[PDB]
Parts: C-alpha cells; structure tokens; sequence
C-alpha cells in the first residue's frame, strides 16, 4: 500500500509485528552488496534525525530479500513518525512493531 | 598500570564503577573487567545501577554489562543487561563480584554507572 515508484521496481513500506531474525546493519557491507538500498537509507535517515541507540536496526545484508527494518519503541516512534509523514500520510507507526524497508526489483508500485 | 579500564577494587569504603567517559558516549571497542571484594570473608557487596542506563540493546549480543558472583569469569551469572532501563538492585552471594563491559565497533550511548558498598 505505503510505497514509491520507480523503473519496473518499488519501495514499500510496511508494519510488522513478529521480531525477525536479522542482524545488525553492517552499512559498509550494506554498502558495497547494494548501494540503491544504501542511499534511499540514508535519504529516509537524515529525516529521521536522531535513531536512539537502544532501539535495535537490522539489515538484510540480501539482494534477493532486500530489507532495511527499524524497530519502533516509544523512544524510537516519534522521529520514525515524523519522517515517514513526509512521504506517506496513511502510514502511522505504533509502539512495539517494526518498520521494515523492503526493495523489489522487478515488482511495481500497483 | 596500562589499562584504559577496570581493576580490583577494595569495597570497605563505597565507591562508582562507570562505562569509560560516563554519562558521555563509551568508545567503541572496549572490554573492561572490575574484581570488587569485601575486606572480610563473611560480608557481602551489593550494586545500585543509577536511572540513567544507555546501551546498544539487540539482545544483548554487541554491548552489555555482566555481573557474576565471584573472582572469575566463569563464575555465575547474576545478569547480562543491556538497552535502555537499568538493572534492579544485585546483592553478592560470596565476597567477589565480576563486572565486564564490552563494546562492539559500531553505536554506542551513554553507559552504565553504579555504585558498590558493603550490604548493610
Ligand atoms: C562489516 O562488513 C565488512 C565487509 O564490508 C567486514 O569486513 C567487517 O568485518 C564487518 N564488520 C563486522 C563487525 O562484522
Ligand atoms: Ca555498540
């Protein structure tokens, strides 16, 4: 639904509620392996501003399963908030989930 | 007398154990080990964690502070916490505590201090 566009590939955004298995981003590897999952990161993340430390972010570190996942506390849902607001206004996070960025390569924004 | 961190300590008079640079950042990379030990056999150590208790939370696998009842590291684990709320109040079994504090390459945050005394 949350999503954006681009060439025969999409950006959505979702909320989900298990913890997934994912470990801590490495952004150097995170980096060299895909770099189109690196620089939308880091676009989405200067608007997020300030990312607690005690909230954890894991990377899938996949070209195949390409996800970036916030985790969404009562510390980190505030900047979280605020910074998907600017881009989708039916997006509203809730404590105790997670945000998770996933990159399809061929699936489009439909 | 090289190290950034830790020592054995004598808890006759009270005193603090921090994450290095506290309430600042910690650096990255650490791994410090505290021994504190009562002067005499029968007396016991107790440990207050102050309110403010900042560190990498992913279940506990990059930083985290551990305690465990006695001189080694392979003493028993009395707890191994991390993130964002600090750890209630710990009493010794024995004489000897073990304290570590480890830190990974990437985030930190502003610590852990407490505060070691004789109980009652
Ligand atoms: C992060 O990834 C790089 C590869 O880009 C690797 O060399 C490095 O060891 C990784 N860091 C950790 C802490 O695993
Ligand atoms: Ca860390």
């Amino acid at each position: 639904q949350h999503c954006i566009q681009h060439n025969h590939s999409s950006i959505t955004f979702s909320l989900l509620t298990n913890k997934s298995d994912l470990e801590k981003c490495n952004f150097t590897r995170l980096q060299a392996v895909d770099r189109v999952i690196f620089d939308l990161f880091r676009e989405f993340h200067h608007r997020v501003g300030d990312f607690p430390v005690t909230s954890d972010l894991k990377c899938s570190h996949n070209t195949s399963y390409r996800v970036i996942e916030y985790e969404v506390t009562k510390e980190s849902l505030p900047r979280l908030q605020e910074a998907v607001s600017t881009l989708f206004p039916d997006l509203h996070l809730s404590e105790d989930r997670f945000l998770q960025i996933q990159a399809h390569d061929d699936k489009n924004c439909t | 007398l090289g190290s950034p961190c830790g020592g054995r300590l004598n808890s006759k008079d009270a005193g603090y154990i921090t994450s290095p640079g506290y309430p600042q950042d910690y650096p990255s990379h650490q791994n410090c080990e505290w021994i504190v030990y009562a002067p005499e056999p029968n007396q016991k150590i107790v440990l207050n964690f102050n309110p403010h208790f900042e560190i990498e939370k992913h279940d506990c696998k990059y930083d985290f502070i551990e305690i465990r009842d006695g001189d080694s590291e392979s003493a028993d684990l009395l707890g191994k916490h991390c993130g964002n709320i600090a750890p209630p109040t710990i009493i010794s079994s024995g004489s000897m505590l073990y304290i570590r504090f480890t830190s990974d390459y990437a985030r930190q945050g502003a610590g852990f201090s407490l505060r070691y005394e004789i109980f009652k």
